[PDB]
This record gives C-alpha cells, structure tokens and sequence, in this order.
C-alpha cells in the first residue's frame, strides 16, 4: 500500500564473530599495582606556579585506563607452521579480568564552606519568603552509592545535559538559563560522575558556581549512555558492564537564591502578611549512599569472559581495551595530625595543620585466550565493509605497503654519537596517537602464560580441568 | 597536518552571477562512526575580521543569508552563493576541525565586475 | 592586547579579556593572520585545561587562562621573525545538535613584530 | 601505609601530611584493625598525638594482605580466611585545627 | 643451542650467566615473585616520594662508552627488499638464485 | 640434580597432594577454654612503676 | 664534539633473545628441550663520504 516495506531489507548485518575459532594457547598478565594519591575536592596546587603538587584523582571522577596489549599476530608461541598470513590472521581476546581494589573502606568526602542552603524543608521549623541575601552555610556531604564497571575496545559513549539553545530561540531568559539539551559525547579520563541532580555540566550551568562541593563546582558530569552503545549492531563502545547503585534522601533542603521561575499565585487562596506572601520553591534533595558494606563489592571477583554479552564477543581490535570504573566505596580519606613547627605547650589548633588525603590502589589481572581468524577473499570483502582500518592496521595482507621505502638518510638525531651536534634543538613533533587522555596500561612485557601460578590463573585451570587440578582454591573451607 | 586545499585563488563575478568554491582536505573529514563532516567556512571582507557562514559542513549560522551554501562530504567541499551581491566582496576560508592541528584552506578571494 | 616591536630571541606576552558572555562556559582559541592573509591556528585550551600546539609554535608558546578574572593568555618565547602577524582571541562553540565545532567570536587582533 | 616522610622534591613541609608509602609487616598479636581512616601508623602520623584513642594511637592499624597471600600457591601462610564486615555514616564532623591545604581561591 | 646437561655443565665453567638468563628451578614456593610484587609507584607527581630512584647500570660488556646500536625492531623473512641479503642468496646458492647475469654491462 | 634444581618445578608447582596420602587414623584435641580480662582503652599499669596490673 | 676517523669508532650492536623475539610461526623452538642464539652470517660495512683526509 505505502508499500513501503522498507523493501525488504535492503543490508543486514551478520555476527561479528561466528568464524573465528578459538585456540588452546592462553596467555597470562598481570598489573604491578597502579598508584595514585590524589585530594578529592580540589588539586592542591603550587602556590606561584599553575603545576600541581597534589593531583585530582579520585573514585569519585571517572577512571579510564587504556591498555595496550601485545600484537598477536607476531608474537611469541612454541609450535606455530599452520599460519599463512592471507588466510588467516590472530587476535587476543581476553577470557578473565579480576580487578583488585586494595583499599580500605571510606568514601570520598567532599563538601563546600559555602554550599547554597536557605531553609530546612524535610519536617521544616520556620518560614521564610523570597531570599534575603547571602544564604550559603559550611555543610559537607557523601555522593550515593555508585559502583560500575565498563569494558570497551573503543571509548564509550556518555551522556549529560550540555549547554543547549540559546536565549534567543527560546523565550527563557539569562537568569533562567539558557535550556539544558542533552549533549552527548565520549567519556574521557577526569571527567566527573552523575551527581544525583542529574549528570550535567556544572561550570556555566552554575553561575554561583559554589552551589556543590568543590570539585563538581567546574567540569562536566556524565552518566553512559547505554542506550546508544547498546543499540549500536556492532557493540565495540562496550560489550560488557555491571553495576550496582542506589540513592536516598538524607533531607531535603531549599537552595538560597531568588525565584526566577513562574508561579502562578492564582492557584492558592491567600494567607494573611506572611502566609500571603510566596516562599522559595528552589528545593533541592540532598543525596546520601551511606551504609557501606563489603557483600555490596562488584569488584574483586573474576568475570570470565568466555563470551561477552555484546553483539562484539570481546575479540580485541587495533589490540587496545577501556575500562571505565567508578569506584565511591573505597575512595577513603586519611586523618592525621602535623605541626607546621614546635611551639607547644598545649594543643593549639593554630599550630595543627590537618590536611587530608586521599589513597587509590588499582590491579588488574589478566588472563588472555589466543584466537584465530579465518580469512578468505569473499569473508575480507565483508571485513572491510564493516571496518577499513581493522585489515589495514594487520597489514599481514594485503597491502598498504610494506615499506620500503626509505629509511633514510637520515633521522633524527643527526647527529648522534658523539654528537650533540648541534644539540639539536627541535625538530618537532614525532608521533601520537592520543585525542583523548587515558591512564596508560602497558602489558607487553607483563606477559606470562602460567594458569598453575598467579591466583586467577589458578581458578580458570581448575573451572577448566586436567592438567591441571587440585591446584586449589576451590575451597577455603568452610 | 590535514592540508586543505582551496581553489580558484580567485574570481570575479558581476552582481547576481552564482559562484561556486572548492574546498579540498588531504584527509577525510568524514568520521566513519557516526557520518558527521567536520568542515567550517567563514568570511573575511576587507579591513574585517572573518565571519562564520558555515559549520558541519552545511549548517548555516544564524543570520548568513540563505544564498550561502554548503555541501560536500568525505575530502571534497563547496561554497555555492546563488546570486552574489555587491556586499559579497571578501575572501572565503575553509577550515577543518576533524583532527589536531586545526587547519585553514588558503582562501578564495571574490571580487565584483562592474561597468 | 600586548603587541608591539619586540627583537628576534625575546618574549612577548599577549592577553585577552571577555565581556558580554559566559567565558567559563566557552573554549577560547589564538589564530593569527600573517602577511601572506591566510589564518593560522596558533594555540587551543580546552575548558578542563588541555593545551593543543602545533608543531611551529609547541615548545615556546604557552597558552594558558584565568578562570576567576576571565582572561586568556598567549606567553610566547624564543620569538622568530616568522612569527610576525596579527594575533586574534577567538570563540569557540560546541553545537550538540550537530556534534560540530565553530569559531564564532574573535578580536579586532592585536600586532606582534618580530625585528 | 607507613611514613614515607615529607619529601622536599615537591613540597611538603610539615604542617602538611607526608607522601605516604606501603610499609607491609606481619601479622602480630596485638594489632589494630582499620578504622576508616585507613590502616596505617598513628605513633608517627600524629603530633599532636590526640586525635585518636588512647588504643589505636599506640598500635599500628592493618588491613589484612590478602593479595599477596593468595598468590602463594602453596598457601603456607595462610589456606584459609574468610569476612564479614560492616560501617554505617554516623555524622559529618570537623577536626580541630586549621586548614594546612592549598584551596584555589577561584 | 640444545638443552643437554654435559654441554650445560661445560658452558657453566665457561660462563654461568647464559644458563641463570633461561632460568631453571624454584624458586621455593616462589621468592621474588610470587610473593606476590611489587609495590606500587607507577609515579604521579608527588608520587609516592621520596625518590631518588634506584641506582644507575653499566652494562656486563661495557666498560667505556661506545656508538649504540640498537638492534631489536628490525627483521625481516625475506632477503630480496635488501641487496645485502640478496646477495648473501646468490652467493648462497639456494635456489639457485642468479648469480650474476651478464651484463654487467656490457 | 643434576637435571637441574629440579627443571620444572617452576613452572607449574607440585602440589602435596599428590603423593601425601591420608590414613583413616584421627585423634582429636581442643583447648580447655581461654579467657583474658583486660582493660580494651589503654593497659592499666601502675604509673609509680612501668608494670602491667591490667 | 671530536669525531675524525682518526678516533675509534667502536660500535655496540644489541640483539634479542631469538626465544624472547616473537615470530608469526615458531616450531623449531622449544624451551623444555632448546634455547636459541644468533649467528651473524654476513656484515657489509657501508661507507658513504666523499674522499678526504
């Protein structure tokens, strides 16, 4: 009739893996334990100089690892004479994680001298108008309860309400706010959580600008943005994930700051003097995620992914993996007492300099099952369809070519050695591959293989069977 | 860096001639992932600074005329005016901000024929 | 502001003040105008303080701005004669309807002669 | 976490807590456990020596060292442990004393 | 080079130190990993400190220093993209691999 | 040895339980109870002396 | 610097393992039974200057 039909269908895409056969080599790594010592609220700076002294680095912001992982393709093995690089190419795919979080319960606490607090409005004791002026109280706050856990092979997609349509192409005045849209765009290192007052931008969407604790006062907030991922018929932006969270209203409370907003008055039969007059309206609930508890850990427990749960089984491309955690339980603060000198005959809160800290432990460890690819020339016709660059970057094909072409001469420096001729001063720029900032993770000398050895090895050889097991645990009895 | 390439150098038309200008990248422009071109065009008129007309490769910015129009995808871009005016005068850059360095083309410099 | 004669070697420090808008809210940009007339990116920061240099400037300019006072800085160092030309602070705009990247506002410029 | 002592490579006076290191140590009778400022020294970390329990200013605080242990295979120091541990958010306070940190003033 | 324990034994008076490289037995349940190593820095920018860290290394075969040449990137199967091996495969006489011809040039 | 140290162990570690055979021979023990009363805040000493009496 | 060729030039050539270096096909390598080392079969000394002392 329309007809239409869409006609019927035109394309359709087939499963990313469905002939790549796995093999029985495994390969094994390891982290040594990343460390950083950050300060939650604020990087605690220099003080003549812009260079940090205590960085902002916290469970609170998004922790994006990038991790670079061996090529495959050339690669130490112990009995390879099959291959043939045209008809076949190999790839890792990853068949475990277990992340290791080694610190102590605590969260992240953060707070604001000056957060923007009027009145009390859970049971309330008073009444109040329209906002006097200055209205800002020393109040501290716990962010809610947030744990998840993203893999990816390219990085993921968030959201968050950005800056949206202008004053102009609406009717919304500036004290208004210009409307919040929802902007989206990828998630990157040092980016900042959902707040529990929805995940958007806090720098021009705060003209306070001192509403929130510190270090949401400036930067964006991002929730992922799962459903674009997820509907994605390729599925690289994740392909697994987990989480557990929850919130909860510590009290409500009312912001300071005069009534912008439209209330029609028209809708209540009028009081007499100060019951005819109009409160703020400017509510605003406190979260709170407290109760930590360790059964609540999605962490510190493997996830073998044998298969993933995406539409990609987790087979890597361009050898790279993401892997975005938010971690509000164990972001821990740290008490102590320091003199700035000895002057002492009593406690004296002049001379006592307290001063936080905060401490992130991060491990991963890896186990890792090669896997083959079964290539021919109609299956490649298909592989470049859906994506150029994966053959390309391979390059056991095909070509891009070789090189060649010359190597020289020749580069740089020139000179070199002795020389220090003339020093030589640059000579940009050789050669990155960043757009985006990540916490480098090298595993391409972390390789190992044993599953007899290192403890989560051990778990995937017993779960498999002979050789090798008792080589335990199994239990950890009781 | 991407090199964008602009062609004629220069043109000149009488007033209600079309015109049309090359805008030519060294690389895509063209982000596989999401088919979005990252390609701006703006104005410069003389003793002026210059004027953005076009941005993601053909949304025009509010109040370019809507004579200016922007096309074009992957390497190969154009400008179209559909009837120049006299006002029109000025050199027309392209720029690229697909990839770092944020690059601009040479210019097409556009001058009026008159009796 | 902050132009003017300075001789090959020296350093020079150029800054740029907003007003009518939300400078917190907009990524800020340095593009200069050499002789020859086509524009060159000189220098970005990003709102979260990620600094972008291409490879003629990275290493002796330094970009840099002051979130309280709203002013941008353009700190140049070792300057050569080929950096001569007309400095412009300009606006940058993120359209997420397009998922796009614009210059839209820039100064009157602001001229540095290397000599 | 031991003390890594103020370092003057990047500044830290007293007066502001030092760069703080893993300082690991067995496992001895009479040792407290973490208290949720983390575990780590108080003989040493505290000069004004008070602001903490008489108990635990006196001790070393520890989180067990699971990951080592379990990466021994034969599991001689230990081949069994087992948890079960909780804490609730009893009320936001602040300590005596005064700010020893760096606040951007902007 | 075949893993016998005579021709083993005679490298160990000529040299021990190939043999301790590949490496052969415990390792009692295992002593410098696993353990399970090591802490922790992976340095920021305070970082942990103090550091000062470890010591510089000469080289076993360096005494004075020389023009490094670093080679551990660059090999390649096939010998025809070099005339260096090309002529190592004329020469070889697989297969057969000419080797000359005339002319030259003339 | 020689070979070697032993080869091979390690890699791959021999578990004891391999060739340690159990026997169906058990005994049985326990403690008589243990009970210690202190004092959890400090030790209670005495303050003219340097001696625990708590 | 000082640099003639009427000075030493002694060069330290570095090389990999062969076990440690991968390869895309390996079975003529085995560690419970071999290890391996390199055998310099052929070295060209490459000049390229003009005459001159």
């Amino acid at each position: 009739a329309t007809v239409y039909l869409p006609p019927v269908p035109v394309s359709k895409v087939v499963s990313t893996d469905e002939y790549v056969a796995r093999t029985n080599i495994y390969y094994h790594a390891g982290t040594s334990r990343l460390l950083a010592v950050g300060h939650p609220y604020f990087p605690i700076k220099k003080p003549n100089n812009n260079k940090i002294l205590v960085p902002k680095v916290s469970g609170l912001q998004y922790r994006v690892f990038r991790i670079h992982l061996p090529d495959p393709n050339k690669f130490g093995f112990p009995d390879t004479s099959f291959y043939n690089p045209d008809t076949q190419r190999l790839v890792w795919a990853c068949v475990g994680v277990e992340v290791g979080r080694g610190q102590p319960l605590g969260v992240g606490i953060s707070g604001h001298p000056l957060l923007n607090k009027l009145d009390d409005t859970e049971n309330a004791s008073a009444y109040a108008a329209n906002a006097g002026v200055d209205n800002r109280e020393c109040i501290s706050m716990d962010y809610k309860q947030t744990q998840l856990c993203l893999i990816g092979c390219k990085p993921p997609i968030g959201e968050h309400w950005g800056k949206g349509s202008p004053c102009t192409q609406v009717a919304v005045q500036p004290g208004d706010c210009p409307p919040l849209e929802l902007i989206n765009t990828v998630i990157q290192d040092g980016d900042m959580v959902d707040t529990g007052f929805g995940a958007m931008d806090f720098t021009t969407l705060q003209a306070n600008k001192s509403e929130v604790p510190l270090d949401i006062c400036t930067s964006i907030c991002k929730y992922p943005d799962y459903i674009k991922m997820v509907s994605e018929p390729y599925g690289d932006s994740l392909f697994f994930y987990l989480r557990r969270e929850q919130m909860f209203v510590r009290h409500l409370f009312n912001r300071a700051g005069t009534v912008g907003e439209n209330v029609p008055d028209d809708l209540y039969i009028k009081g007499s003097g100060s019951t005819a007059n109009l409160a703020s309206s400017n509510y605003f609930p406190t979260p709170s995620g407290s109760m930590v508890t360790s059964d609540a850990q999605i962490f510190n427990k493997p996830y073998w992914l044998q298969r993933a749960q995406g539409h990609n089984n987790g087979i890597c491309w361009g050898n790279q993996l993401f892997v975005t955690v938010v971690d509000t339980t164990r972001s821990t603060n740290m008490s102590l007492c320091a003199a700035i000198s000895t002057s002492e005959t009593t406690y004296k809160n002049t001379n006592f300099k307290e001063y936080l800290r905060h401490g992130e432990e991060y491990d991963l460890q890896f186990i890792f099952q090669l896997c083959k690819i079964t290539l021919t020339a109609d299956v490649m016709t298909y592989i470049h369809s859906m994506n150029s660059t994966i053959l390309e970057d391979w390059n056991f094909g095909l070509q891009p070519p070789p090189g060649g072409t010359l190597e020289d001469t020749y580069r740089f420096v020139t000179s070199q050695a002795i020389a220090c001729q003339k020093h030589t001063p640059p000579a940009p720029k050789e050669d990155p591959l960043k757009k985006y900032t990540f916490w480098e993770v090298n595993l391409k000398e972390k390789f190992s293989a044993d599953l007899d050895q290192f403890p989560l090895g051990r778990k995937f050889l017993l779960q498999l069977g002979l050789k090798a097991k008792p080589k335990f645990t199994l239990g950890k009895r009781k | 860096d991407i090199v964008m390439s602009q062609s004629p150098s220069s043109l000149a038309v009488s007033v209600g001639e079309k015109v049309t200008m090359s805008c030519k990248s060294s690389q895509s422009l063209l982000y596989s992932n999401t088919q979005k071109n990252y390609l701006a065009w703006y104005q410069q008129k003389p003793g002026q600074s210059p004027k953005l007309l076009i941005y993601w490769a053909s949304t025009r910015e509010s109040g370019v005329p809507d004579r200016f129009t922007g096309s074009g995808s992957g390497t190969d871009f154009t400008l179209t005016i559909s009837s120049v005016k006299a006002e029109d005068l000025a050199v027309y850059y392209c720029q690229q901000y697909y990839s770092y360095p944020l690059t601009f083309g040479a210019g097409t410099k556009l001058e009026l024929k008159r009796a | 502001s902050g132009g003017g004669l300075v001789k090959p070697g020296g350093s020079l420090k150029l800054s740029c003040e907003a007003s009518g808008f939300t400078f917190s809210s907009y990524a800020m940009s340095w593009v200069r105008q050499t002789p020859e007339k086509r524009l060159e990116w000189v220098a970005s920061i990003s709102s979260g303080g990620n600094t972008h240099y291409p490879d003629s400037v990275k290493g002796r300019f330094t970009i840099s701005r002051d979130n309280a006072r709203n002013i941008l800085y353009l700190q140049m160092s070792s300057l050569r004669s080929e950096d001569t030309a007309m400095y412009y602070c300009a606006r940058g705009l993120y359209y997420g309807y397009d998922e796009g990247s614009d210059f839209d506002y820039w100064g009157q410029g602001t001229t540095l002669t290397v000599s």
